[PDB]
């Protein structure tokens, strides 16, 4: 009833449950925030490809 | 009737011969499992002689006890994947 | 044998008892459930609901079923583990090995002479046992010899 | 023959008087064109033939079995979507009634299919532009054909403006190329594959990503599939799909001849990231339309797998994954369409707003679909199993043919991510399943006489009224049991498969 | 003797003894420092400006808040990358190579050090947490292959013959240890006593 | 014959038991016929139907040969190999065996919906017998994975208070880790062009190749016994689904996962099982001994008989993975032993006393013997078969499977025989409190054991002191096959 919990349906559940609620506070209609977005993937191009992981742990840090 | 051992080996076939390597896998599984009939065959002898010698035993049934105990290790049933899949000499 | 004169029979006799909740000659057939008019198997239930409303754990549908189908199942089953002319592997490498004895030991009188008095019933009862048989040379023979060709299959060495 | 049907269906439309039958009755030879249209396209095109790839209009157009089957399952797809607005969907007039009320309706659909059909054949970069523009200009109109209702413009508009700028991504990369070399035609491009920049070509993909909805621009097509009618959604979720992903396949074909590792790098960057937000992004929803959207971009990161890929198994992972998805998108909103007949009606808490565009709108609104129909409950568990790759149904031999083609390309990360993400997904999908079924028995013996069924009048209390009409309940039984059944055929489908070339011959 | 443990590793070209000449990890972690700190903080001058040009829109005040990053966050981050940079570039070096351990330990602290600046206001343990589970992540990034194994992919082996593309024999055996996407029909029974040593049924009982 | 007789056939029953059920639905708002007495005569049907599944195996059984090594009745179905061997045939047997039972321990106590009932039974069992017969590794991932459907919607709709906790965690657990093992899959069908089970079992692979596909299969067979510390779905699942449910998900779902150690792993990465043994046997060692002092805290009836489950089926995986004969045979008749007396113990527990009085808290129960003297004999006649007393098919498998570890591991298997000692500590604390002092304050008294449910506690019994006797019934067939999965060179 403990941690294989936590490492279960418990824990999984609050994991989900603060993930989703992030991702739900992002469907919204608005020009502003989807021209931002389609702007900003375009650094992909511009930046060498070994800064792909940085990205990867900044976006983990915006989740938070 | 009474079917028969087809005594093939690992050794002598090509793998890519499916009716082959079945008769080889085949042929090492019944030489183990006749193995394991002669040592229950022995070990009838020693049973027999321990209860006829009585305190004679020791003497009477040495070589028979001596026989089980060497033949004990490797009359047994060791299956065909450890050297079909295995070359010894390499 | 719906026999719709005999339900009407008992639908109006639960009509003489207004209060609710305060036959053994009835049957149904398999060509019943599919063939009535759609009015007369609503009666059928009518009156169901009712009779059984009037009223232990028996003649609840399954005990045919079980015992005509399942337990018959189970005996062909115990049957099969008995009485099935089926050899196993260590059953027939104790027959090959008697049969090699003989093969390696024609010239043998004293062990043909056991071997073909050994019937095949007593093959797997070899020893000490309630069975009178002379197995003292055939056990002689084994204990003597190996008549294995475990050597002959495995041609590479280290 | 598409277009020039078209022409005579739009002088047509504007003679005849104005009323929801002769609109209905247009419709359906909106229909018999599609059906003309595959069976010409049908007597002349084969797999044996276009295996070499042949140009066409001063090749301008280059079509091989690989676009040929593309533009045939195009065909099929949207002869099912027309049987939508070319029959009763319920039978009541107040739901009906929408699909007959706009006469523009056909005549933009076969526009679009003009479109859909000629993009995978682009061979220049100048057609290219064009018929992107072509295809995108018609879906705006389709998700404005009901111009009195504020969402579905507010969404066209949403529409018109990200499709834009993809737009002009996708010509700012073109233009960029030609820059470099001075040429237009793909062909003479790929003399020198090696020597322009390959990420003018990855711009080029961006806008193209944008356009099919993936990660990080997932955001504006849920929002529109959300808003848009049910029947405008049906169409718009899917039939860009299946136009778009077969000419970035095309394009990824000619991209991994020069094998640039950093650009393979950056498209596993966003299916990764499509990958989590589209399991993720499902669990904590409450409409059914935000719920499928989210299954868009988790089975379109499935697919972009095999096309990143892009190999000998990836040909016949993404053939018959993307033909038994469309089939499974169809079934799906084909049921939610029907099954509006079994919501209750009022004679209140939280202020629930239905409208007429929408009227399945929220997951609990398929509650005891198992007792009002089950025989539509199964079909609509079938198809939701199938979505979260139960075997022996299509859904499983999707994925598995995906995995097939992403494990031999050494894209360890993506195989476990998605299998991963498919388990995540399941979470959602299940939670689909529990509304239609679970509470059968604490809800078998009640009174509802208050669905919008019974309202429904009745004919002489002595005929049997079929509760659903003939052409959507057979296309419904059609659908279900090939998705259930594929195992029978399966090895003989898959065979298929292997013959659909793309310039492997040897 | 040593331990005999399965190893579940996926195949990685193996510099070759004196090769690998390592990376500077400062100079390298300097320019992801000093490139994310002129982007995050410019990009946060910018978003100040289009506060000004409107703040009477809800629609435009929304989108900003979700981008908007606080002050710890505009230190934090690229103090994160940078450290992320320098230990993954350390560690690289230490081991002659990049490994998921080096990996994971590069991913945790630098989630930690980040943590502890722009998560303050939360129990130590609680960042700890989120750091191994960074951690992990970039751990089990690297034990796949990163994105894509690349020249260890079943289709570069099948490229160059060392795939199954010519079947089994028997009668073939080889003294070198098969390749990782190879298959054989015998091996060497040397080989087998390599891995799993002599005891339970190997050799001897 | 067999394959294609034993889908042909019951897919017909399907659709009858459709046909009849469901002509009427459309607003007739009639009584009909077949309605009457709980849907009788469809439950009869399917009732029949079961039965007659065990009659198809037994004509191929009559003709099976004991003393032939290979794949016999092979067949070509569906585009898909099916054979059978020693080993497939008693677990198929056992398999269509369950099936009546699982259908009559639900006779009477369904709020509803007994055909769609009976179907997700005999439609789950066929499934599962099926995966017995598969020759190929995605045609056993197909199986393995195509029950997750009914399993799913039996739960939901016909469990119990807390069923959708319950039919989540099987859904997600199963299917989750699963996928796991169809990534090994993938990968042979990548690298060998086939998942056939003789064309993969010649093939040796490179010994790190080998540990990422026993990883990967290994997750997908450890959640499916279930081995700690995976093990959390099922208590909550058999605490929740139905009777029937827990009988094929406590009787032949469980023994899938033994059955894919015998044909997944030991004949084609035979190598590398020998490497993982030792973690095989630490993992499995310390799931027996933390269930079985797990199980003496628990306080609901039919979670007690779940962790009991898990105890025994760590010892099957610890007789599997021995390189011997011994081991090997004793693993597969404790799990056939198990087959049997797990069901039986989820009647007693959840099919008479919770049909009775509605509740399974441990609290409300004590001193049954007074008025249930009949349930007491058979509650004590299982509990002493769980714990492995000699007489008993399960004594039989847990002697052989203890010995197994031993041979194959002297010192470390010598902790198998803790399940002597722990299983009767938790199983005898269950039945010496249901069965002592004064006949609980908490409870009236009501019917004992009726006809029926003695009929399912006799038919499970008698199997398991047949093998328990004369376990050659068993070991003669499964001899031949047993045999060819030990890996051993002496030299
Ligand atoms: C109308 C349905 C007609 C089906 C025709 C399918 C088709 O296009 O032909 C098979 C096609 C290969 O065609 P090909 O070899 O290139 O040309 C000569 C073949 N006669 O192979 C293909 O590429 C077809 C690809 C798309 C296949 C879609 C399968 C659709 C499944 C049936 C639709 C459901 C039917 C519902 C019924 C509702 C109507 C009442
Ligand atoms: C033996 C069984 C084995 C099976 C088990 C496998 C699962 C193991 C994983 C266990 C980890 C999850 C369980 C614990 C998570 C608990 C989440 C949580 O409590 O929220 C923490 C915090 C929000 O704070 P709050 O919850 O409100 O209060 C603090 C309570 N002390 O918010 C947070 O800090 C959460 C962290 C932010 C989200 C980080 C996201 C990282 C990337 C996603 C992780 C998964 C990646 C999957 C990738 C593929 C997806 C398609
Ligand atoms: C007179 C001055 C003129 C200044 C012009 C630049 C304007 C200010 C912008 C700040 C600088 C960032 C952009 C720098 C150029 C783009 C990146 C690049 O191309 O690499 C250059 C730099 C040095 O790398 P170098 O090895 O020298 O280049 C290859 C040589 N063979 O590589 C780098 O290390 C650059 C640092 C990049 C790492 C930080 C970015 C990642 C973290 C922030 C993410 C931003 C948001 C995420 C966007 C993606 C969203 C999906
Ligand atoms: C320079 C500007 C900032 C950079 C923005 C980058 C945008 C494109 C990057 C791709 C992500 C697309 C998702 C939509 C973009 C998010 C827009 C955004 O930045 O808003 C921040 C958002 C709101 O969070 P909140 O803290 O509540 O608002 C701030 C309050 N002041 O916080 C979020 O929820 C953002 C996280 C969205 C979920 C993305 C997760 C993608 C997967 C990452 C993990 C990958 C899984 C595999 C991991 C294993 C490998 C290590
Ligand atoms: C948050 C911190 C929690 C633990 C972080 C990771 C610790 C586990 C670990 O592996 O530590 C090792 C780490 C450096 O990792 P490594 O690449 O192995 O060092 C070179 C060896 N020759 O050494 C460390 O500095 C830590
Ligand atoms: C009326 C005449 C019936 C049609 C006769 C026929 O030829 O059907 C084809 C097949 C018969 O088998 P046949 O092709 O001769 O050779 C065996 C290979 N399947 O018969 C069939 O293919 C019947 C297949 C339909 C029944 C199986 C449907 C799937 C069942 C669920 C999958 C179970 C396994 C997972
Ligand atoms: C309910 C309880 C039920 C029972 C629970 C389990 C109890 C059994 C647990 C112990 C396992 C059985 C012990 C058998 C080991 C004794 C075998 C032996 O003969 O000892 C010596 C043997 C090697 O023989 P030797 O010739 O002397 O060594 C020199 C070789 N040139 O090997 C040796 O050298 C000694 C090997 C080390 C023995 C360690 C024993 C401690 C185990 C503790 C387990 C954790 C507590
Ligand atoms: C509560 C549930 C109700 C059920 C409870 C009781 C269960 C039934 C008890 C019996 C269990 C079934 C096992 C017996 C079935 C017959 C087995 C058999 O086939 O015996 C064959 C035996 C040797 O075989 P063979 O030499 O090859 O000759 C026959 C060729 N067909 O040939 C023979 O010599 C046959 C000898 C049979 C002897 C009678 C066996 C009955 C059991 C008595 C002995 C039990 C063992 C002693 C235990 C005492 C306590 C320690
Ligand atoms: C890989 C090794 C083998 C593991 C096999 C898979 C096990 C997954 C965990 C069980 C989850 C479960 O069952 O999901 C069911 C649970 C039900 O939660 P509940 O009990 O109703 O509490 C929740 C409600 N409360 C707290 C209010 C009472 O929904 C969840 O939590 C939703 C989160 C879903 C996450 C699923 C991701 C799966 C990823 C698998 C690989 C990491
Ligand atoms: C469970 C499997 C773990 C493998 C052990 C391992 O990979 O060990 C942990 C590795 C160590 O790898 P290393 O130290 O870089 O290499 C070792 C030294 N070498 C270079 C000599 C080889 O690190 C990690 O934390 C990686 C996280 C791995 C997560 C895997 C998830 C499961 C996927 C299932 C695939 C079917
Ligand atoms: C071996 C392969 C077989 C494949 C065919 C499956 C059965 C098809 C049933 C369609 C007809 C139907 O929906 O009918 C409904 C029937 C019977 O319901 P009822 O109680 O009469 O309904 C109530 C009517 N009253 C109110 C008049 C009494 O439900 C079934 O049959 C259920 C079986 C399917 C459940 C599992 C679904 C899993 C989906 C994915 C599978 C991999």
């Amino acid at each position: 009833r403990g941690i294989l919990q936590l490492f279960g349906p418990l824990g999984l559940w609050k994991l989900s449950t603060f993930i989703s609620s992030k991702l739900n506070k992002l469907v919204f209609l608005n020009i502003g925030f989807i021209l931002e977005i389609i702007v900003l993937s375009w650094l992909l191009i511009v930046f060498k490809v070994s800064l792909l992981k940085y990205i990867l742990l900044l976006i983990i840090f915006i989740i938070l | 009737d009474h079917v028969r051992s087809p005594n093939v080996s690992f050794d002598d076939i090509d793998y890519n011969n499916s009716q082959d390597l079945h008769n080889a896998q085949e042929s090492l599984l019944r030489e183990q499992w006749i193995r394991v009939s002669a040592l229950k065959v022995c070990r009838k002898a020693l049973e027999s002689c321990y209860k006829t010698s009585g305190p004679n035993h020791y003497e009477d049934c040495r070589e028979i006890a001596e026989k089980y105990l060497n033949m004990l290790p490797d009359h047994r049933i060791q299956g065909f994947l450890g050297y079909q899949k295995n070359d010894p000499s390499k | 044998a719906f026999n719709l004169q005999l339900e009407k029979e008992i639908r109006s006799k639960i009509d003489s008892l207004p209060k609710l909740n305060n036959v053994t000659n009835r049957k149904l057939s398999l060509t019943d459930y599919l063939f009535q008019n759609a009015a007369n198997q609503a009666l059928y239930v009518d009156n169901e609901a009712d009779l059984k409303e009037l009223d232990e754990n028996e003649n609840e549908g399954w005990e045919k079923i079980m015992y005509v189908g399942f337990v018959p199942t189970m005996i062909l089953i115990f049957a099969i583990v008995l009485f099935k002319d089926d050899k196993s592997i260590d059953e027939w490498a104790m027959d090959e090995l008697l049969l090699r004895l003989k093969e390696k030991n024609l010239s043998d009188v004293e062990l043909i002479d056991e071997l073909d008095k050994l019937s095949k019933s007593h093959v797997g009862k070899i020893g000490a046992s309630e069975i009178n048989k002379r197995d003292a040379v055939i056990i002689e023979r084994i204990l003597n010899g190996e008549y294995d060709q475990l050597s002959g299959l495995k041609k590479k060495e280290l | 023959m598409l277009f020039t049907s078209l022409l005579l269906i739009i002088v047509y439309g504007s003679l005849v008087n104005k009323s929801h039958l002769l609109t209905k009755l247009i419709n359906r030879l909106g229909l018999i064109i599609i059906i003309y249209t595959l069976l010409i396209h049908l007597n002349i095109n084969t797999l044996e033939n276009l295996s070499i790839g042949i140009n066409m209009f001063n090749n301008l157009l280059l079509i091989n079995s690989f676009n040929n089957t593309i533009i045939e399952l195009i065909l099929i797809i949207c002869i099912l979507y027309v049987l939508l607005i070319s029959f009763n969907i319920t039978g009541l007039s107040i739901i009906d009634n929408l699909n007959y009320s706009k006469r523009t309706f056909i005549v933009i659909v076969l526009f679009n299919i003009i479109g859909l059909t000629l993009l995978p054949l682009v061979n220049d970069i100048m057609i290219l532009f064009i018929i992107i523009e072509l295809q995108s200009y018609s879906l705006y109109l389709l998700t404005a054909i009901f111009n009195e209702s504020h969402n579905s413009t507010k969404s066209a508009l949403y529409y018109f403006i990200v499709g834009s700028i993809a737009s002009f991504i996708i010509l700012d990369a073109t233009v960029s190329i030609y820059d470099d070399l001075g040429l237009t035609n793909i062909q003479y491009i790929l003399m020198y594959i090696d020597k322009l920049e390959i990420f003018d070509l990855l711009c080029l993909l961006f806008g193209l990503f944008i356009k099919i909805g993936l990660a990080p621009f997932y955001s504006y097509s849920i929002t529109i599939y959300s808003l848009s009618p049910t029947i405008i959604t049906n169409y718009i979720s899917l039939m860009p799909k299946l136009s778009i992903l077969t000419l970035i396949y095309i394009i990824m074909h000619y991209i991994n001849i020069v094998n640039n590792t950093d650009l393979n790098y950056v498209i596993s960057f966003l299916i990764l990231i499509s990958m989590f937000i589209g399991s993720f992004g499902g669990l904590n929803v409450i409409r059914i339309k935000t719920l499928l959207a989210y299954s868009s971009l988790l089975n379109v990161s499935y697919m972009l797998l095999a096309i990143l890929s892009n190999s000998n198994e990836s040909i016949i992972a993404y053939i018959y994954y993307i033909i038994q998805y469309s089939l499974t998108h169809i079934n799906i909103f084909s049921i939610i369409l029907v099954i509006s007949i079994y919501l209750p009606i009022m004679n209140n808490m939280l202020n629930v707003m239905i409208t007429k565009y929408s009227p399945i709108e929220y997951i609990n609104q398929l509650k005891n679909l198992f007792i009002n129909n089950i025989f539509i409950a199964i079909a609509l568990c079938i198809s939701i199993f199938s979505l979260i790759g139960i075997p022996p149904l299509t859904g499983f031999y999707g994925k598995y043919l995906v995995l097939i083609s992403g494990l031999n390309n050494g894209y360890v990360l993506l195989s476990i991510v998605l299998i991963i993400a498919s388990s995540i997904s399941t979470v959602y999908y299940a939670t689909i399943l529990k509304v239609l079924s679970f509470d059968t028995l604490s809800f078998k013996d009640i009174i509802s006489n208050n669905l919008i069924i019974n309202t429904s009048p009745e004919n002489n209390n002595n005929e049997i009224k079929p509760e659903i009409s003939n052409v959507i309940s057979y296309v419904i039984s059609s659908l279900t049991l090939i998705i259930l059944l594929i195992i029978i055929q399966y090895e003989n489908i898959v065979k298929g498969a292997y013959l659909v070339l793309l310039y492997n011959w040897v | 003797e040593q331990f005999h443990l399965p190893q579940p590793f996926w195949p990685t070209t193996k510099t070759k003894e004196g090769e690998y000449v390592p990376k500077d990890s400062i100079r390298e972690a300097s320019k992801v420092f000093i490139g994310s700190g002129v982007l995050l903080g410019g990009m946060h001058f910018r978003r100040l400006m289009q506060y000004k040009k409107g703040s009477a829109r809800p629609g435009l005040a929304k989108y900003l808040n979700l981008f908007s990053l606080s002050k710890s966050q505009l230190i934090g981050f690229p103090v994160a990358l940078g450290a992320f940079s320098f230990l993954s570039h350390s560690f690289a070096n230490l081991q002659e190579g990049q490994t998921a351990t080096g990996e994971f330990a590069a991913s945790s602290i630098a989630s930690l050090i980040g943590l502890s600046i722009f998560r303050t206001k939360k129990p130590l343990s609680s960042n700890v947490a989120i750091a191994v589970g960074m951690g992990s992540l970039f751990g089990f990034l690297t034990w796949a292959g990163n994105f894509n194994l690349g020249d260890n992919s079943y289709r570069a082996a099948l490229e160059a013959g060392n795939g199954n593309e010519g079947g089994f024999d028997n009668k073939v055996i080889k003294t070198e240890r098969q390749g990782f996407w190879e298959g054989v029909y015998r091996r060497p029974l040397s080989q087998t006593v390599e891995d799993l040593g002599e005891g339970r049924g190997i050799i001897t009982q | 014959m067999l394959v294609q007789n034993l889908i042909i056939f019951n897919i017909i029953g399907i659709v009858l038991l459709v046909l009849l059920n469901n002509n009427n639905n459309g607003i007739l708002n009639k009584k009909s016929l077949l309605t009457i007495k709980n849907e009788l005569k469809l439950k009869q049907i399917g009732l029949i139907i079961s039965i007659i599944n065990i009659l198809i195996i037994i004509e191929n059984w009559i003709g099976f040969n004991s003393n032939y090594y290979g794949f016999q009745n092979i067949e070509r179905f569906l585009n898909i190999y099916w054979g059978i061997d020693g080993i497939s045939l008693l677990l198929v047997l056992l398999t269509l065996i369950l099936g009546p039972i699982a259908i009559l321990s639900n006779w009477k106590n369904l709020k509803g919906y007994y055909t769609y009932y009976v179907i997700s039974i005999n439609m789950l069992v066929i499934l599962m017998a099926l995966n017995f017969i598969c020759l190929d590794l995605v045609s056993f991932y197909i199986l393995f994975e195509s029950t997750l459907a009914p399993l799913f919607l039996l739960i939901g709709i016909y469990g119990a208070n807390n069923k959708n906790k319950a039919a989540y965690y099987v859904l997600i657990y199963t299917l989750a880790s699963s996928l796991f093992m169809l990534l090994s899959i993938v990968i042979y069908y990548i690298i060998i062009n086939s998942t056939d089970y003789i064309y993969i079992n010649n093939i040796i692979l490179s010994i790190n190749l080998q540990s990422l596909l026993f990883i990967g299969i290994i997750i997908g067979i450890a959640v499916k016994t279930p081995l700690m510390p995976v093990h959390t779905w099922l208590p909550t699942v058999h605490s929740e689904s139905p009777l029937g449910g827990s009988i094929l998900l406590a009787g032949v779902i469980l023994k899938l996962a033994i059955y894919g150690v015998i044909r997944l792993l030991l004949p084609n990465l035979s190598e590398i099982s020998m490497m993982f043994t030792p973690i095989i046997y630490i993992i499995s060692i310390l799931t027996l001994i933390y269930s079985s002092l797990i199980t003496l805290k628990q306080t609901d009836l039919k979670v007690i008989i779940a962790y009991s489950s898990i105890s025994h089926l760590a010892v099957c995986m610890i007789g599997i993975f021995a390189n011997n004969l011994i081991g090997i045979n004793g693993s597969l008749i404790l799990c056939l032993a198990h087959g049997f007396v797990s069901p039986a113990l989820f009647i007693l527990v959840g099919g008479i006393l919770y049909d009775r009085y509605h509740n399974r808290l441990i609290n409300y129960y004590q001193g049954l013997s007074t008025f249930m003297p009949i349930f007491s004999i058979y509650l004590v006649v299982f509990s002493f078969c769980n714990t492995g007393t000699p007489l008993s098919g399960n004594f039989v498998g847990e002697f052989l499977s203890i010995t197994g570890a031993v041979i194959r591991h002297p010192i470390i298997g010598s902790l198998t025989a803790a399940s002597v000692l722990l299983s009767a500590c938790y199983q005898m604390k269950l039945t010496n409190r249901l069965t002592g002092s004064v006949f609980s304050q908490y409870l009236h008294i009501t019917n004992d054991v009726t006809n029926r449910e003695i009929f399912l506690l006799n038919w499970l019994l008698i199997p398991t002191i047949i093998i328990g006797i004369y376990p050659s019934f068993v070991t003669n067939i499964l001899n031949l096959a047993s045999s060819t999965l030990i890996y051993s060179v002496l030299i």
